[PDB]
């Protein structure tokens, strides 16, 4: 109830004795007593008598940041988040009204006062389910209300560059990990491209940052780059052209109220690249792949723009050709390429688009760049033999097309020699006539996978090691193990010829290399049943047909 | 044809009926083409349509219903009353897209949702036309902005669709990324809302108390409506009627008695 | 609304075709059918889905499943939809006409409905009302590619047709549509555009 008093109080009384008293009265507080009370009644303080600010807010908040600084980190946080959460939302409202005063200066001092606290807050206030939504709106806010020179006026100019790479770092992580798993119910866009735009802000702002205390001026420390591009690409990885067309007026609000938010990420990742200048060979493999999906985006201009940072980086390795090639790039566009374009991702245009600019910038441009040219009409042909797949597999949806175009990939992959999509698209094959309980095409097909092993005990590449399960598996381990499963498909395919032809080899390999008996006498087991299935009984015939397509 | 000069004071290019196909980019223009013309002949308006906002169509003066009046009716003072008709041009938007989901809905078995959509309809279509004119008033305005806005949200959520905010004044301002804290209110109310109708579906149109229950704890005072029709008493004589409201468990009256003459014929004298 | 009218039924086939797709889907996602006189343990339930492609059914004998449609190959998964002659309706299936053990009562008069295929094998169906048996029918004929026979398909063409116009009307708000059109200002024979073209 004292603070119901402070209007017509003021109303009769100096503002800043009256300041000063209740500052006295509330520090005066002991430390542990009625902590969102006091909360509460700071709330009451606030909200009002301080649509004056000039001779209180300066001496009124400081005793509220220490309070607030205090609920930092006690370890007894818990109960008072959701009223500290109040008492920052509140202040800060207060502080965007523009008649009330001016308060860049004194903005300033509460961001120095509650930046750093609140991040650490949210950091460590890192659930989803409880009121976290309450704190990022606060903090987003925050941004929202702060200014470039502001951003630039302390927190850029931190103490030791040790703590303030430790900060950009932390920042850095935490807004992936705020992009990715998103805070909201998906309904409130209006929240979610305000915070798209804030965070817009901030990342700029940590973009200059770094280029200017973390270019070649800062000769070394300079990995962060990975995290920033990372965050940067995340970021870029949402609210796409089908999103903005539900409503024909969802493409043209968001515009109208933001634009192309993608547009401008693009071209400020696409200069930061740029600025990399020396170091983007010892950044490149890493990062290869972060750039295919963002060129991948179904748009027309920021693809036009980037696009050509695979010339850019092939140019780098270029620099760095004294020891080979770009081999180590373009080994991974193609991986990669083919991840997101068997997503469900790409577009004709794309492919005519990256024809055109990669042979024009490789005119330009040397020998390797004519090998570049060789490489992208390879890339190109990779391309459309994915997109005649995949309008195949979601047109016809009859299996049968399905298990022919995969035959045609695993083809073409093989004529490429690229043994690790190969073996990929393999396994979905495998998946596919398991589905249909073709064990015997099963069986070959996983027979070829296994045939691509050897006996040796060195597990040469860990290309043949997929991701069904990912340890050591020598490669005598792994084809044991393959062999098993094609003799058990056979056994149920009923083709017990071949089964016991393989199982022959796989007895010789027991007896011979690893000298395991039980394995001989259940491999032993199975042959005699097999001879068994075959003198028994009897098997019908399948009829064969002759099909000519005109 | 000729003599065109780019304007901005044509917006609302309003046919009159199906057009003529006279013009290669004129056809039977429908009813509801309003036009976004960016050239002015004296007797004809070429410009974008709202059908295809990438193509032209030179389309009569007499034919146009000219309207000077843009998007923004506060410049040139167009508004029956200010403050209201963003809501009617964001409520017509917002037909639009139900015709749109009317269309993904028929072809699939959500008839349900879809009758309930219909009726919904109605009421809105109905409240547009009937806060086409000022004429009601600002209470009456009030209430309606505050139930139609319900409405739509509502109608919004079940669709799977987007929220707004800033209840009155057309539902802009808080979008109009004045504040953000305040933003933040204005979401978490309207997921207050959400969660309100989602509990009062199956409140409301299921049940019919809960309602009378959330409608008579928001007011106080009330009145119970009692017409009499006849009375029926073997007297002979003139009669007097206390009827009265009554606590029987109180042994005592509730409302003062309310006195009726009876005559001897049988009807009230 | 004599204008209003005229606008409204001319520009018709959008409401049509958009019924007759989605009969099609009803057909696709179809239903488990019923039978003649599947008494003693004949499935009186059993699925005739027609292909997504609509050329070929999947039908036959299909067990009592109440929860409809199987997707699997049914008894005889197709019925040639190139050939057939019509379907039979009411009085003119003969297995209505049937005076035996397949004596279809007076109850199902409604519900009987026979494919024309072969020009000697007839489809003696039963639907479980009159909305289904309508729309299956309708159905057919839109393979057929003809009118629609549901009392509920006219209900749908009007009210949706209402409902689109209503929308419509929303431009012309407080003003008329003269029913003799305007006269048409003439247009000067020249083309050239003093403004540039777009």
């Amino acid at each position: 109830y004292l603070p119901s008093i402070i209007n017509d109080v003021k109303l009769v009384f100096d503002p800043v004795e009256l300041s000063v008293l209740f500052c006295k009265f509330i520090q005066s507080i002991p430390d542990n007593q009625l902590v969102r009370q006091k909360l509460n009644c700071m709330t009451k303080i606030v909200e009002s008598t301080l649509f004056r600010q000039s001779e209180c807010r300066e001496v009124l908040l400081p005793l509220l940041t220490d309070q607030l600084s205090g609920q930092l980190d006690d370890n007894s946080n818990k109960p008072d988040h959701e009223a500290s959460s109040q008492l920052l939302s509140n202040i800060l409202e207060v502080l965007d009204r523009k008649d009330v005063g001016a308060t860049a200066v004194h903005i300033q001092l509460i961001m120095e006062r509650l930046l750093r606290r609140i991040n650490r807050t949210v950091i460590g206030m890192n659930r989803q389910s409880p009121h976290i939504g309450s704190f990022v709106a606060c903090m987003i806010a925050l941004l929202q209300q702060m200014d470039d020179s502001h951003y630039s006026h302390y927190i850029s100019t931190f103490k030791t560059r040790q703590d303030i790479i430790d900060f950009l770092m932390e920042t850095f992580i935490m807004f992936k990990d705020l992009i990715g798993k998103n805070v909201y119910a998906k309904d409130w866009m209006v929240m979610n491209m305000t915070q798209n735009r804030v965070f817009l802000r901030a990342i700029n702002q940590f973009a200059e940052v770094l280029t200017r205390f973390f270019m070649d001026q800062a000769s070394f420390e300079l990995q962060l780059w990975n995290n920033y591009f990372h965050l940067a690409v995340a970021f870029l990885t949402h609210e796409s052209l089908q999103l903005e067309t539900f409503s024909q007026a969802k493409r043209n609000k968001i515009v109208k109220k933001y634009g192309d938010m993608r547009k401008e990420i693009g071209f400020r990742i696409r200069d930061m690249w740029y600025n990399l200048g020396p170091h983007k060979i010892k950044f490149i493999p890493s990062m290869v792949g972060p750039i295919l999906e963002v060129t991948l985006t179904p748009e027309v201009e920021l693809r036009k723009a980037t696009i050509p940072i695979f010339f850019d980086m092939m140019q780098c390795e270029f620099n760095f050709s004294g020891n080979g090639n770009f081999h180590m790039f373009e080994n991974e566009l193609i991986t990669k390429l083919d991840q997101e374009v068997e997503g469900g991702r790409g577009d004709e245009q794309y492919k005519v688009l990256l024809e055109k600019l990669l042979l024009e910038h490789c005119r330009k441009h040397k020998y390797l760049s004519s090998s570049g040219e060789v490489f992208a009409l390879l890339v190109s042909s990779l391309l459309e033999n994915l997109l005649d797949y995949r309008t195949i597999i979601m047109q016809d949806e009859s299996k049968e097309n399905r298990m022919s175009c995969t035959v045609n990939v695993l083809n073409f992959y093989k004529e490429k020699k690229r043994e690790d999509i190969y073996i990929r698209y393999l396994y979905k094959l495998r998946d596919l006539h398991r589905d249909c309980e073709n064990y015997t095409e099963a069986a070959y097909t996983l027979l070829l996978h296994a045939e691509l092993l050897q006996w040796s005990d060195k597990p040469c590449v860990p290309h043949l090691l997929q991701r069904d399960s990912y340890y050591v598996y020598t490669q005598q381990e792994l084809k044991e193990k393959l062999y098993q499963e094609i003799i058990s498909y056979f056994d149920k395919g009923k083709m017990w010829e071949k089964a016991i032809k393989l199982s022959k080899e796989l007895a010789e390999t027991y007896e011979s290399k690893v000298f395991d008996y039980e394995g001989l006498g259940n491999l032993l087991k199975k042959r005699a049943s097999f001879y068994e299935n075959i003198i028994k009984a009897m098997r019908p015939q399948p009829e064969y047909f002759a099909v000519g397509y005109y | 044809m000729a003599r065109w000069i780019p304007t901005k004071r044509q917006k609302y290019g309003v046919a009159i009926y199906n057009y003529n196909a006279s013009q290669d980019v004129e056809l039977s223009l429908q009813i509801g083409d309003t036009v976004h013309i960016l050239e002015m002949y004296e007797g004809w308006y070429r410009g974008y349509t709202l059908q295809n906002k990438s193509k032209k169509g030179i389309f009569p003066e007499t034919y146009i219903h000219l309207k000077e009046a843009t998007v923004e009716d506060l410049g040139q003072h167009e508004t029956v009353i200010p403050g209201e008709l963003p809501l009617v041009q964001e409520l017509t938007s917002t037909l639009r897209e139900w015709a749109v989901i009317w269309r993904k809905l028929y072809v699939n078995n959500k008839l349900t949702l879809f009758r309930q959509l219909q009726q919904m309809t109605y009421s809105l279509i109905e409240w547009r036309s009937q806060i086409l004119s000022g004429t009601l008033p600002k209470d009456e305005l009030a209430e309606l902005k505050k139930k139609v806005t319900a409405k739509i949200d509502h109608g919004n959520r079940m669709l799977g669709l987007d929220l707004v905010v800033r209840d009155d004044n057309g539902n802009i301002l808080d979008p109009d990324e004045t504040s953000t804290i305040a933003l933040f209110k204005a979401h978490e109310v309207a997921s207050k809302r959400i969660e309100e109708k989602i509990q009062e579906e199956k409140s409301i149109l299921q049940n019919l108390d809960l309602r009378g229950q959330s409608i008579f704890s928001t007011i106080h005072t009330y009145g119970l409506y009692v017409n009499f029709k006849n009375f029926v008493c073997n007297i002979g004589e003139d009669a007097e009627l206390f009827m009265a409201l009554y606590d029987p468990d109180q042994s005592t009256f509730i409302s003062e008695n309310y006195l009726i003459r009876w005559g001897s014929n049988g009807m009230p004298k | 609304s004599r204008p209003i009218l005229e606008l409204k039924e001319k520009i018709q086939p959008e409401i049509l075709e958009l019924i007759k797709q989605q009969r099609l889907n009803r057909l696709v996602e179809g239903t488990c059918f019923r039978k003649l006189n599947a008494r003693r343990r004949q499935d009186k339930f059993w699925y005739c889905r027609l292909s997504p492609n609509h050329k070929v059914l999947h039908y036959g004998d299909l067990e009592e499943s109440p929860q409809g449609e199987v997707p699997h190959d049914s008894l005889q998964d197709k019925l040639p939809v190139a050939d057939i002659k019509a379907v039979v309706t009411g009085k003119d299936c003969p297995h209505m006409k049937e005076k035996g053990a397949l004596k279809q009562n007076k109850e199902v008069l409604e519900l009987a409905f026979s494919i024309l295929y072969d020009s000697n094998c007839q489809l003696n169906f039963i639907a479980p009302d009159k909305h289904e048996y309508c729309i299956w029918t309708d159905g057919l004929n839109a393979l057929l590619g003809k009118d629609m026979m549901s009392d509920l398909t006219r209900n749908d063409l009007d009210t949706l047709l209402s409902m689109e116009i209503k929308l419509r009307l929303l431009d012309l708000e407080n003003i008329q549509i003269p029913d003799a059109p305007p006269p048409i200002p003439k247009e000067p024979s020249n083309y050239d555009f003093v403004y540039d073209c777009n």
